[PDB]
């Protein structure tokens, strides 16, 4: 290293900070069952549904109706993000460029996991509650739980859009301490313990707007729905069983995101790269319902 | 890939700050073409620095031809009523 | 008064803080060798290289059957830590290089104490609570070219900080990072001198061909002249015969005082790292003798005492006491003290002192100063006349 | 070529992938992302409107006579197009500092191929596969 | 494409040399050694015949919608040809997963040069030197 | 006292060093849970400043400190803190002088 | 009969294993420079069918 400018004492120095950009909400590791896979492709075996025993005559042969099996396949895709800078930038930077690019690459992979998770979760949920405007608050969550219960599964988690959160915290059930049994939503909004303990659900996972795959982002081909809660037909929450949606993470080295800093052997470039492989799959899509505007 | 001159990287270069600080301190007017190289105007994005001569100390230091009273070198922005 | 801190501390990184990249900068300075590494290695050897001694006050009062055999707590601790000199040197070195030394307690399969085992400090960094006490340790390690990563509770690790920012600081300061710019300035000037010696330290031959304002000479002509005056095939007593239009000029060796630049660089780095100039193989006229010498060696010895006490207290309080509590029949609240020896004590100066004022010292105090086992008979140990005098008196 | 995020404008990173970058002298003032061509010995200038004038794209803003980093063929780049473009379209220097399609130009062979479509006046992503000079 | 040793059949390594390997989404199911072109934004599909549709060769078998690795320019490759080819023949996508010669096709310019000759249905060794897109 | 202050050699070097750098060293008294004496606990002197009355004596301490959520601020009474000043302006001064701020020009001239 | 082996660095076969972090690929390469020469070709006889 050879810095062109020296730093003097008593903080008479240059102003030496960077202001952060927008940071997206990261929840998929907590809001789903995580499988740390041994192979980049694989299978989860699924047993067939329960049936009813058959009425039969006395002394007649008992028919077979044994358990039968299928799989859901995972086929993890390598998400990658990289950066390259000349060594003159590293030497002359206001702050550590390698540290900043490492943090950016780590964040870009986490955002990647969350996009894969949310897009599977929203598109492949088998039930729906259409609010048609009207009773969009607690009654919609209760109704969406009803739609999953009517398929004989019990949901325990919900994933929510910013527009849906805004509607929900205006609901008189939650906004009035009389009706909520606590003033926690009025005071602390999404950080209220009741928001993670509502309609029988025991976890709330708050998403960002940009997370769902619109297909407008480069390298991504979009999902089938609109993620939102602003307009006719948007899907703005998913109510589901956390144990029945699998996020499968595969990495060839270690369990998780791999970040590699490297120097170019020829050209006085340094870079940092991140890899992870992820897939997301419902075991039972019937265990899940979207809420529609 | 990014280079120190590449447009998205300029705010991270210590030298881009330091030279914009110099440009503000050495100018007498917003007329960059008269006072700086085309290379400096481009390299340091001097169009976007608030260069106007208001930060140059010589805008405020007195420099009269004859100095009977030791008035030369006094800076108006250091006086009691400033 | 309160039973918890009511004053806050600076906490939890709300840039301008420690990272694992800085930890690997320290690792790179340590393993890249050369003069900088050797100075910081000498700093470790001065602070911790002279070895240690374990004391307990009222050690006799501790005497207990441990495992069908009698021991004192000192005897048990010396068996719990057989090679403590090597551990003290390793941890003490690490706690000078890095912001902290850090490690595990470990057990045999039977569950008896095995050892205190350090962990590689460039791999680990702490997470504190708001009151600034370490609650967890975050660890990342290279395996197969990527950072395989985990987190550990602060319950069963231990850590030691020599260089604190404040008396409350559990995170500490690396003296490498503290002097990162001085280290870089040193390495920069060192590389500059090496390159300048190659270019300018030796004469070089400049053969000039053709007459001034005469016929021009082309590259393919200079090739044949090159074969004649080639330094690679020339020998010491080669002689040349030429026409008037060949000049054998010389680029002289061009004088510059690289010795003075080396001395200046070494002065900057040694003073920045707190070593005396003499550790860098550099001398100075006004400083080698008298009160100018006595002051700088006083400063060095004081710096060593401060580091030694800071280490000793934490090692007793955060390694030894937990080990006594969890694996020993003794009382862990006992008055344990870890002494670390003085690296610059002259035994001949101590001998002069004993010869002058021994008449005022118990034989145990003499044995302590002289670095010997104390006498076996308590009365001879306690007495002030020398044991050779008591033996001749008793024979008489 | 720029991206908006709230109040802010950010310059786009011109070079997506590639190692084929080389140093030249600016024959005139140039802006980041402009297509350029050889105009003297190791000297590059902004490409004119049809074929026969492309070596690569300029990576950073320069005054006349400054050293230029250039991205050549084998590079993937973010470049502004002056017309609407779609994947597989071959594109060519437009003469305006932008690119345009081979289909729109008077020429019949491109220098880059569009990987990610864009509207008029907007950043596409393209792979530079060729250079063009004076054939007569 | 396949190599035989004794009773055994082995898959051939499609890539002989080069570092110009790039990532796309498959627009359909693809097989190792097939030529492909841009069917959409960062999406590739099997090349049709007679030029204007070639970005590179698919490096391994993939299903529709999977990410795919592709060898482009500056790569030496082992590829199946639908006719006899000889060294110095220019070749291009055949519309049948194979390559054929420029001479046989309706096109006038190739995308790879044959380095080692081969019979119809055999694997030749070739060097990729050009992409082809929509020129109109 | 030797049992109450077992590591006094360290505390003296920390407080004394702080009182040469900063205008004061400053700290708490702390108790064990049972309410017996634990230690005299130094505080981070750059985080604390005294409020004094017209007679010159300290009445309260104002503190601010970095946290993950930016700066946290609080005020404490002079009752349960204690402080030490080596570098007094006058025998009646109980706020003191930083020798470092006092010599700012000499330090900056050396660096330049 | 002399098998002449040459390596610009070291003494024998260079085998390089490297990873390219841009493509997530390990390359394994190896090289040696070799010639073979008789010093005395009279010191050998082929057996011919
Ligand atoms: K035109
Ligand atoms: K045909
Ligand atoms: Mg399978
Ligand atoms: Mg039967
Ligand atoms: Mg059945
Ligand atoms: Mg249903
Ligand atoms: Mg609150
Ligand atoms: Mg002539
Ligand atoms: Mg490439
Ligand atoms: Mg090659």
């Amino acid at each position: 290293s050879d810095p062109e400018y020296v730093d003097t004492l008593f903080r008479e120095q240059l102003l030496e900070v960077v202001m952060e950009g927008r940071e997206l909400r990261k929840v998929a590791r907590e809001a789903s069952n995580v499988i740390n896979a041994n192979t980049r492709v694989g299978d989860v075996p699924i047993a067939s549904d329960e049936e009813f025993a058959r009425p039969t005559g006395q002394g007649a042969e008992i028919r077979d109706d044994g358990e039968t099996y299928t799989t859901v396949a995972w086929n993890a895709t390598k998400l990658t993000e990289g950066s390259r800078v000349t060594d003159e930038m590293r030497d002359q930077a206001m702050v550590d460029l390698i540290e900043r690019n490492i943090q950016r690459v780590g964040a870009s992979l986490e955002n990647g996991i969350n996009r894969v998770f949310l897009t599977e979760l929203v598109d492949n949920a088998q039930n729906n509650h259409d609010t048609a405007g009207s009773n969009q608050g607690y009654q919609a969550l209760n109704s969406a739980v009803g739609e999953v219960d009517k398929d004989d599964f019990r949901p325990d988690t919900y994933v929510t859009h910013p527009d849906y959160r805004t509607q929900l915290f205006n609901d008189t059930n939650l906004a009035y301490a009389n009706r909520a049994g606590t003033n926690e939503v009025l005071r602390n909004r999404e950080d209220a313990p009741i928001v993670g303990d509502i309609a029988g659900l025991d976890m709330h996972a708050a998403m960002s707007s940009a997370t769902y795959d619109d297909g407008t982002d480069i390298g991504w081909s979009g999902g089938s729905e609109t993620w939102g809660f602003s307009s006719d037909g948007d899907k703005g929450a998913v109510v589901y069983d956390r144990d029945n949606i699998h996020t499968i993470l595969y990495a060839p080295n270690g369990q998780d995101v791999e970040i590699k800093d490297y120097e170019d052997p020829i050209r006085d470039i340094t870079g940092v790269n991140g890899r992870l492989h992820v897939d997301c799959q419902y075991s039972q899509g019937r265990s899940s319902a979207t809420v529609q505007y | 890939m990014q280079l120190r001159r590449s447009p998205g990287m300029r705010p991270m270069d210590r030298d881009w700050h330091q030279e914009r600080a110099r440009a503000r301190e050495q100018a007498y007017s917003s007329d960059l073409t008269s006072q700086f190289s085309e290379s400096e105007i481009v390299k340091y994005e001097l169009d976007t620095a608030q260069i106007d001569g208001s930060d140059n100390p010589r805008t405020y230091i007195w420099n009269r031809t004859i100095d009977l009273f030791g008035m030369n070198g006094t800076d108006v922005r250091e006086l009691r009523n400033r | 008064a309160s039973s918890t801190p009511q004053t806050n501390v600076d906490s939890m990184g709300g840039g301008q803080d420690l990272t694992f990249e800085d930890l690997r900068d320290i690792k790179d300075v340590r393993d890249s060798g050369g003069q900088v590494a050797q100075l910081m290695d000498y700093k470790a050897l001065l602070n911790f290289g002279e070895g240690c001694e374990i004391h307990v006050e009222g050690d006799d009062e501790t005497k207990q059957l441990v495992d069908g055999e009698p021991m004192t707590l000192s005897e048990w601790l010396e068996d719990a830590f057989p090679h403590l000199d090597l551990l003290v040197l390793d941890l003490g070195g690490d706690a000078l290089w890095y912001p902290y030394a850090v490690g595990e307690i470990q057990e045999t399969i039977t569950g008896e104490f095995k050892e205190a085992l350090p962990a590689e400090p460039w791999t680990l960094m702490p997470e504190s609570d708001a009151q600034g006490k370490v609650q967890a340790w975050h660890q990342r390690t290279k395996t197969h070219g990527g950072y395989q990563t985990q987190t550990l509770p602060a319950d069963d690790l231990w850590h030691i900080v020599i260089n604190k920012a404040s008396a409350r600081d559990e995170v500490g300061i690396s003296e490498v990072l503290r002097n990162k710019d001085e280290i870089q300035a040193f390495k920069q000037n060192e590389a500059a001198i090496n390159q300048a010696i190659e270019l300018h330290g030796f004469p070089q031959r400049h053969v000039k061909v053709g007459k001034e304002d005469g016929a021009p000479v082309r590259d393919n002509d200079l090739r044949r002249v090159r074969t004649i005056f080639d330094p690679r095939t020339t020998d010491a007593n080669t002689a040349y015969f030429t026409g008037q239009d060949v000049d054998v000029e010389t680029l002289e060796a061009h004088n510059f005082d690289y010795s003075a630049i080396h001395e200046m660089d070494m002065r900057n780095l040694t003073t920045a790292l707190g070593l005396p100039l003499e550790a860098g193989n550099v001398g100075a006229d006004g400083l080698g003798s008298g009160k100018p010498a006595e002051l700088r060696f006083a400063l060095l010895k004081l710096a060593i005492k401060a580091n030694q006490r800071s280490f000793s207290v934490q090692f007793v309080e955060r390694v030894m006491r937990p080990v006594v509590r969890d694996y020993s029949p003794f009382d862990h609240e006992a008055d344990i003290r870890l002494e670390i020896n003085d690296p610059l004590e002259d035994i001949g100066e101590v001998a002069d002192l004993i010869q002058q004022v021994g008449d005022y010292m118990t034989n145990e105090q003499v044995a302590e100063k002289l670095d010997l086992p104390a006498p076996e008979d308590d009365e001879v140990a306690d007495s002030y006349r020398s044991p050779a005098d008591m033996e001749k008196d008793e024979a008489g | 070529a720029t991206e908006t995020q709230g109040e802010h404008t950010f310059p786009v990173e011109v070079l997506i992938s590639g190692e084929e970058l080389r140093g030249y002298t600016a024959g005139e003032a140039l802006s980041a992302g402009e297509p350029v061509y050889l105009s003297g010995d190791y000297e590059v200038s902004a490409s004119s409107a049809d074929g026969g004038e492309f070596l690569g794209v300029n990576l950073y803003d320069v005054a006349s006579g400054e050293p230029v980093a250039l991205a050549g063929d084998d590079c993937e780049v973010r470049v502004e197009v002056s017309e609407q473009v779609t994947a597989n379209d071959e594109i060519l220097p437009d003469g305006l500092g932008t690119f345009e399609t081979v289909a729109t130009s008077a020429a019949s062979a491109g220098v880059a191929i569009v990987q990610e479509g864009a509207a008029s006046g907007e950043v596409c992503e393209a792979y530079i596969f060729a250079v063009q000079g004076t054939t007569a």
